[PDB]
């Protein structure tokens, strides 16, 4: 049903509009074929859509900057446009597609249609201005027009919708969806300023759109994350347990408000499990397939934290969380194999969980030895440094080790490119250790730990 | 008789090497290590391996219009040949014995072609409109090291013959079985699929019709839907039962949607008679037959060219490729099998020679 | 891969005197299905040798289980004669009461 | 070496099945043959050194290598973990033209290179293809034979030069990672060795049967094509090891896969005891091969002989008694490891 | 334990008589339950056992024609495949397929595989991990790419999580009376005195189901793995199986040796001294 674009045509037809480009043999590309082709069908004069062989007309790749296949993307009335950032599929696209065809402020013209635009499930920007030619009418509408993707704006004249909504000017008005809605936190949030600016304005939506709890599954992605955030991940099917999710996200609420107003900055978001599956394994949290929520935190630097602790429907666990992060007591958590407790050997076994006990140690000068299990370099090079290790396991001052570089994550400054790679850290450098990059005999080590260690090594 | 040759050094009088090329290779007349006889079984042999061969005989002219035309004759692998030709050529009066090419002007080809296991295929050609014309149908030609005799009869009614042993082996029309006239029959292109005629027949509701059971509410509050006793309805709003989807969604309502029902089968253009068709009953005519040659590639030299014959008379070529080919091939196979019987005695004894020459290797 | 056929004679029962049983020989791991398997009462074939189905296995080989009836006595060896496309002189696995 | 390696284009289209047509290589005035098809035609201008270096030394006068080519279009690794090495779901663009699969399975080295040519065969020129070698993964021990008990090495040699494209995606100069699998197919079994993906970070598959691989990128320069190691240490090879140990090297949508055969033989040992000789045979492998031959000292001995079913020991190697029932007598094996005159036994 | 269900297939060329003959099996465990055979006039899956006796000729007649299509196809793919191998139409060639899933105790699914292998040599596999195949050679490989293209492996690991298992479930629960079953051996051992220096001592492993044992020979308390000597699993003939080990002592020294059996339907394992 679409036209191909090809390049001697291109411009005459791309003259708003969506462009996919694809090449043949990739399976990306033939496997939204028929989902595109049913966005086509399903989009007929709102948008039209268009297929691109690319392979054929380099032209139009080398102009558009399409490095990648698929690469949909919209060319406003013949003009390039940000490229469709969402799933694949049809429904995904014609989602987009006609969020895209509406203008950037919808026109509210009657009450029942502002009731069913605040009725949507995503958080709603309503603008209640009386005077058409009014300049903060005007940059509403810029503001609308920069911050589109993101969020959904309409705006109306209404006298009753004015009148009901500020009625002093700038009447900007935040419905946070219906499914949403709590107690400690106001569902709607009037835009307080002398004027309405599209810089002010956007600001304003970004600190007050979230509020408190967020439903973000899937959308605002980007929005929330970035920040020194807290998710709980739980079953949150509204249409199916709205119940369940309402009562999961009032706790975190009620927990997050009590932290707020005990003045400090943390963010919260309630997630559901199965869309954001992907992301439980970078929180080594697999799949909990339960009731109860599993609450982690990432701040703003990349770090990570995990309760150990089951969710109390009481909230105690939540808040005892909450204030050990501010106190700053749990250690981040990186994926470390359980430690034996029997770190005995010529060898001390090093694990992530352990590291800063063992390798960060203040008073001694460490020798860690990054290797992996299916390293044949690592494999021969074992037998030599257990000998070196039951050598020099007389030098009190001196330890030498070996961390498993594929199951538990490098932390510090250390880094391994090729295993197996050497470190030392002396007694008071622990913020600058030295790779030893030289040879890899036995003596040469011993030689080593002559040259650069403090105390006498032993034999 | 057209053309008689038993090879009973007088053929060198009679046969003719062409010059066209530098490295034409050389024919011997011989009978082979096996033949069913010293004398009979005598004739032209290649003797140089991986080498082009171009031998040619004149005859006395005549023309295939209104009369059967038979082709006979004895081809001998006995090298175990691996890629080579047996096939021979008719050349009409205007060819250049002494200037005979790999391709020169010829009117039919006849005879075994092998090259590799995949070629094993009889290779007759004809001559027609300035064309070289194969046989669409795929003649098995034997491989083995004896002699096999090979005849073609082509009968005035544009219909051939192939036989193989004096065995009748293939048989037909020359205006079917090539590529004179192809066009036969033309399916119309204008006789597209009528919408009415449908090929995947489907009917609705044969022996079925709604069952309104199926048809349940696609989420049904969950059986075992017991609120917490910690949740307060004060503070969450509205508790409310959470539901699943029930065990008995269906497909809508499916009223046994079968198949092949009133199918009257699928729809083909019909086919009318192409206004392109041009046979012709002088198809298997030819203005003059003059020359029988043997242009050939063999990559190990060894086949024996014997036995031919060309003639007017079915009967008169089956008598005496009877009487040459069936003589030979009794004395020729039971003297075979007694050299192999010789020669699986001398590898027997050359094995038992390596094998006490191993032993006395390990015992120093 | 023309693999050997392994044959392993045996019976049902461990031999006993004047005891019906079934010499049931068991020739495995062969490929292809070209086989010729005869069971032997003191050096001639015997005649009633119900054999079973050309059964597949998981390793790309078959076997076959030619069984016959027969009462273990102290006078006569019974043995196994089996040839293939890969052996070149037909193995004979004699049958031994404690093997 | 051979500069001309006579090959076999496969075609891989369903309606015509496997059919080949002829189509050779050639490596490094180029030799004009008509008789092939102009498409299947390819002079190899290799950049990465690796396969005109090693067929250059290549031993002269050796039979003809076994070459096999096809077309292949690049889909993504299907094993869940080589997902690292493609976590994005757009194909990336300089994987534009065809590509073939030229596996040269020569009885000393195996190879299996990814030529990208280019669109239309030389006019002016000679009839020949202009093509480009990408990824080329040559084992130098294309048929190993390690005695039971030991250690087995299979040597994996692979070379990347990255498809040169207008877009250069130099986000991380140097050697990008790459995902290394060897894998034993012997008789329905399919056991994932090792799989490992130098350079990323990902929770691997635990390599079996304590095989260590040593694949590493020997160079590090930023932009100079790459010669990889990828050989296989798989210690006490037993018998159950045995099989074809097919390795592929995963690289972004490209895929180098090269087999070869561990044969595992292990000698006999003969023995003659005390009348009905048995000749016993102790430990050995393969099961296969033996011959039990008799002679008496010399000719072959009289009376008659049978085997005995193979008792199987739990490490793998078996061993039969021959027996005979009839100056000395001598039985001699006949096993493809021993020296083919046989290792023989003897009673005087 | 474990349980298996497989289905084979049998091309076998057999020059000079025409077609291909073609074998169908199918192995719930190690007992044959249907066997197609093209050689035999009925050309039907002729049943073999009671689980799969009691089934409507409707059944019948789809299975019959399913196993008709197939062979239809791999007669055109023996053809190819002789022809691409560059192989003798004289010789006789086999081809091979085989798929089938196997289940747990629990009656969960814990592996499926499908297998292609051409004169016996392994063809093409997929793998135990049900998302990539293994290609040993190169019409494997384009045969792969095949397959591939058409994501078919995500068809496969909907038959062999689903039909597959889903038959299996209903054929052990239908023939529960004679599959599921376990039977304990009734082992003996033997002595042999070799010569008067060494003797042997044989346990065995008698009449037993299914054939997953394990005879071990403790020297001392030490399993003496080297030395022990042991035969394949044999079937006897009457459905069960039987097994063999054996082990060389010196001459009158049978105090320390124990051979434990291990077997599904034992309560415990066993230990034998003479
Ligand atoms: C399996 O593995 C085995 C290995 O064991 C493979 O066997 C190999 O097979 C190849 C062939 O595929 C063999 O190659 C041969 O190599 C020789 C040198 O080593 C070449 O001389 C020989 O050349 C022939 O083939 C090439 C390529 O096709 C041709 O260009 C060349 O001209 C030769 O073909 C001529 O000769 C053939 C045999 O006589 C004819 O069958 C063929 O048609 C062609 O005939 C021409 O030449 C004659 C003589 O001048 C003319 O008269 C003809 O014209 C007349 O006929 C034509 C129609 O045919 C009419 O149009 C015309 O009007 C008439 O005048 C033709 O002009 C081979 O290339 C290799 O040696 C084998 N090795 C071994 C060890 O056996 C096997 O192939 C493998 N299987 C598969 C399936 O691949
Ligand atoms: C790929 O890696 C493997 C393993 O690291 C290399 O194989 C082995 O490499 C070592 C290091 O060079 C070789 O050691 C050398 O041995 C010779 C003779 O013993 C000695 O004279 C040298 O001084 C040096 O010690 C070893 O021979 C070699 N081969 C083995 C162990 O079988 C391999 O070279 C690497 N490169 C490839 C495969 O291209």
């Amino acid at each position: 049903d679409v036209l191909e674009l090809t390049d001697d045509n291109f411009e005459s037809r791309i003259s708003l509009m969506l462009v996919e480009f694809f090449a043949p043999w990739c399976g990306h590309c033939k496997r939204l074929a028929p989902e595109y082709e049913a966005a086509a069908t399903r989009l007929k004069g709102i948008v039209p859509l268009a297929k691109v062989d690319c392979t054929a007309n380099t032209n139009t790749c080398n102009k558009y900057g399409v490095s990648g296949y698929p690469t949909l993307k919209i060319f406003r009335d013949g003009e390039e446009a940000g490229a469709y950032d969402g799933p694949r599929t049809a429904d995904g696209i014609v989602s987009h597609l006609k969020k895209q065809a509406g203008p950037a402020s919808v026109p509210l013209r009657t009450e029942e249609e502002f009731k069913k635009f605040i009725s949507d499930k995503d958080a709603s920007i309503v603008g209640f201005f009386d005077d058409s030619f009014s300049e903060a009418h005007s940059e509403f509408l810029k503001a609308a027009s920069n911050l589109r993707d993101n969020y959904r704006f309409a705006h109306t004249n209404v006298e009753s919708l004015v009148n009901e909504y500020d009625d002093n000017g700038e009447g900007i008005i935040l419905f946070r969806p219906s499914h949403l809605t709590n107690k400690f936190e106001d569902k709607t949030v009037a835009y307080t300023e002398q004027k309405m600016t599209s810089g002010k304005i956007k600001k304003f939506i970004q600190e007050n759109i979230f509020g408190i709890c967020p439903h973000m599954t899937e959308d605002n992605k980007d929005l929330i994350q970035g920040k020194d955030l807290l998710i709980a991940y739980y079953d949150v099917d509204y249409e199916k347990n709205a119940k369940g999710s309402n009562y999961w996200r009032n706790r975190v609420m009620m927990v997050a408000k009590k932290f707020l107003d005990a003045g400090h900055k943390l963010n919260f978001a309630v997630a559901s499990r199965k869309t954001f599956s992907h992301e439980l394994s970078d929180f080594g949290l697999e799949s909990t397939a339960g009731e109860i929520p599993v609450v982690a935190i990432r701040t703003a630097k990349g770090e990570k934290f995990v309760m150990q602790e089951e969710f109390s429907r009481d909230g105690k666990a939540l808040e005892r969380f909450l204030q050990d992060y501010f106190d700053g007591n749990l250690k981040r958590y990186l994926k470390s194999e359980p430690i034996p407790e029997s770190n005995d050997g010529p060898v001390k076994v090093v694990v992530a969980e352990n590291f800063d006990e063992i390798v960060n140690n203040e008073n001694k000068d460490v020798l860690i030895e990054f290797y992996a299990p299916w390293c044949g370099h690592c494999k021969n090079l074992e037998p030599k440094y257990k000998e070196l290790g039951e050598k020099l396991s007389k030098d009190p001052n001196i330890v030498i080790a070996k961390m498993d570089a594929t199951a538990n994550d490098v932390p510090s400054p250390y880094e391994v490119r090729g295993f197996p790679t050497i470190y030392f850290s002396p007694a008071n450098k622990k913020l600058n250790p030295k790779k030893y990059e030289g040879g890899r005999e036995l003596s040469d080590f011993i030689s080593y730990l002559q040259r650069e260690a403090t105390n006498p090594p032993v034999i | 008789v057209y053309f008689k040759e038993q090879f009973l050094d007088g053929w060198t009088s009679r046969w003719i090497e062409s010059k066209h090329k530098s490295d034409f290779g050389k024919f011997v007349l011989s009978s082979g290590k096996f033949y069913g006889d010293e004398e009979k079984d005598k004739g032209l042999q290649t003797s140089q391996d991986a080498r082009f061969y171009a031998l040619s005989a004149s005859f006395e002219p005549f023309s295939n219009k209104g009369q059967t035309l038979v082709v006979q004759f004895t081809v001998k692998h006995e090298q175990n040949i691996d890629c080579g030709g047996g096939y021979v050529k008719l050349f009409p009066n205007s060819l250049d014995q002494t200037d005979m090419h790999g391709d020169s002007e010829y009117n039919i080809m006849f005879g075994p072609d092998i090259c590799g296991p995949g070629t094993k295929k009889v290779h007759v050609i004809f001559n027609y409109k300035g064309k070289n014309v194969l046989i669409n149908k795929d003649i098995r030609c034997k491989d083995d090291e004896f002699t096999h005799l090979y005849t073609l009869i082509v009968r005035p009614d544009n219909t051939y013959e192939v036989k193989i042993d004096n065995s009748q082996v293939e048989s037909g029309s020359l205006e079917d079985d090539w590529d004179f006239l192809p066009p036969k029959k033309i399916k119309d292109p204008d006789a597209s699929k009528p919408e009415d005629w449908d090929e995947r027949a489907k009917i609705d509701d044969p022996t079925d019709s709604k069952p309104e059971d199926w048809d349940k509410p696609e989420h049904i509050p969950d059986p075992d839907a017991k609120k917490p006793e910690d949740w307060d309805e004060e503070m969450d709003g509205e508790w409310e039962p959470p539901v699943i989807q029930n065990p008995e969604y269906k497909g809508e309502w499916k009223p046994r949607q079968i198949d092949n029902p009133d199918y009257k089968g699928t729809w083909i253009h019909p086919e009318i008679d192409n206004p392109e068709y041009s046979p012709d009953p002088s198809i298997y005519a030819y203005d003059n037959f003059g020359v029988l040659g043997l242009d050939l590639w063999q990559v190990k030299s060894g086949t024996i060219f014997d036995n031919f014959l060309i003639t007017n008379d079915e009967a008169y070529a089956e008598e005496f490729g009877n009487e040459t080919w069936g003589v030979t091939k009794a004395a020729e196979k039971q003297m075979k099998d007694k050299q192999d019987e010789e020669q699986r005695l001398k590898e027997e004894e050359e094995d038992k020679k390596r094998k006490e020459e191993e032993e006395a290797e390990d015992k120093e | 891969i023309q693999r050997t056929p392994k044959i392993q004679v045996y019976s049902r029962h461990p031999a006993e005197n004047g005891k019906s049983n079934f010499l049931n020989c068991y020739v495995s791991g062969f490929h292809p299905s070209d086989i010729e398997v005869d069971l032997l009462k003191n050096g001639e074939r015997i005649e009633k040798v119900e054999h079973s189905d050309l059964s597949f296995s998981k390793d790309w080989s078959f076997y076959l289980l030619y069984y016959t009836e027969f009462t273990p006595t102290e006078k006569d060896e019974y043995a196994c004669r089996v040839n293939h496309v890969t052996l070149s002189q037909p193995k004979i696995v004699k049958w031994d009461r404690d093997m | 070496g051979p500069a001309v390696i006579e090959c076999w284009f496969v075609e891989d289209a369903s309606g015509k099945g496997l059919a080949k047509r002829p189509g050779a290589l050639l490596l490094r005035e180029p030799p004009p043959r008509p008789d092939l098809d102009p498409e299947l035609y390819l002079s190899v201008h290799d950049p990465a050194g690796a396969l005109q270096a090693a067929f250059r030394r290549y031993p002269r006068g050796a039979p003809a290598p076994h070459c096999e080519m096809s077309r292949f279009v690049p889909l993504p690794a299907s094993a869940k973990w080589a997902s690292g090495l493609t976590p994005a779901q757009n194909c990336p663009r300089a994987l534009d033209g065809a590509w073939l699969m030229v596996s040269i399975s020569s009885p000393v080295l195996s190879l299996s290179s990814l030529l990208r040519p280019q669109p239309e065969p030389q006019q002016e020129p000679v009839l020949i293809t202009m093509a480009t070698v990408v990824l080329t993964v040559l084992t130098h021990t294309p048929a190993p034979r390690v005695r039971l008990g030991q250690d087995a090495l299979l040597d994996l040699s692979f070379a990347y030069m990255p498809p040169t494209s207008e877009a250069a995606s130099s986000l991380a100069p140097g050697p990008p990672p790459f995902g290394l699998e060897w894998r034993r197919q012997h008789l329905g079994k399919g056991h994932l060795l090792l799989a490992a993906t130098p350079g990323l970070n990902g929770q691997m598959p635990a390599a079996q049967e304590g095989a260590v691989a040593f694949a590493a990128w020997d160079d590090d320069e930023p932009w100079g094509p790459w010669t990889g190691n990828g050989t296989f240490w798989l210690p006490r090879v037993q018998p159950f090891q045995e099989g074809t140990y097919l390795a592929t090297i995963h690289l972004p949508y490209l895929q180098g896969q090269v087999t070869l055969e561990l044969a595992v033989y292990k000698p006999p040992k003969v023995s003659l005891m005390p009348p009905e000789l048995l000749c016993l045979v102790s430990h050995f492998y393969p099961s296969g091969g033996l011959e039990v031959e008799w002679e008496l000292r010399s000719q072959k001995a009289e009376g008659q002989r049978w085997l005995s079913a193979l008792r199987h020991h739990s490490d793998g190697s078996v061993s039969l008694s021959g027996h005979l029932q009839p100056a000395r007598y001598a039985c001699r094996i006949h096993h493809p490891s021993l020296p083919a005159s046989g290792r023989s036994a003897e009673v005087t | 334990g474990s349980h298996s269900m497989r289905y084979f297939f049998t091309s076998v060329s057999r020059p000079g008589r025409g077609e291909p003959r073609f074998i169908a099996v199918g192995y719930v465990d190690d007992t044959q339950f249907v066997r197609f055979d093209s050689d035999a006039a009925s050309q039907r899956m002729e049943p073999r056992a009671p689980w799969i006796e009691q089934e409507g000729p409707e059944y019948w007649d789809q299975e019959t024609r399913n196993v008709k299509a197939q062979s239809q196809t791999d007669r055109v793919d023996l053809g190819t495949l002789r022809g691409y191998y560059n192989q003798s139409e004289a010789g006789s060639h086999t081809i091979q397929i085989m798929y089938g899933c196997d289940v747990g105790s629990d009656g969960r699914f814990l592996r499926g595989y499908r297998q292609d292998a051409y004169d016996g040599k392994d063809y093409i596999a997929l793998n135990e991990d049900l998302r990539s195949w293994t290609a040993a050679d190169m019409a494997a490989q384009i045969t792969k790419r095949k397959w591939e293209a058409a994501h078919e492996a995500e068809q496969l690991r909907a038959y062999l999580d689903g039909t597959c298992v889903e038959w299996l479930r209903r054929y052990l629960e239908n023939g529960k009376e004679t599959l599921q079953r376990t039977d304990p051996p009734k082992t003996h051992m033997t002595h042999h005195p070799i010569s008067d220096h060494e003797a042997t001592l044989r346990c065995w492993a008698l009449g037993f189901y299914p054939a997953e044992i394990t005879l071990t020979w403790q020297r001392d308390g030490e399993d003496q793995t080297q030395d022990t000597e042991l035969v394949e699993t044999r079937p006897a003939g009457d459905g069960t199986f039987q097994k063999w080990a054996a082990v060389v002592v010196p001459s009158g020294e049978e105090q320390r040796y124990t051979c434990h059996v291990q077997h599904e339907g034992l309560p415990k394992p066993l230990t034998l001294r003479w």
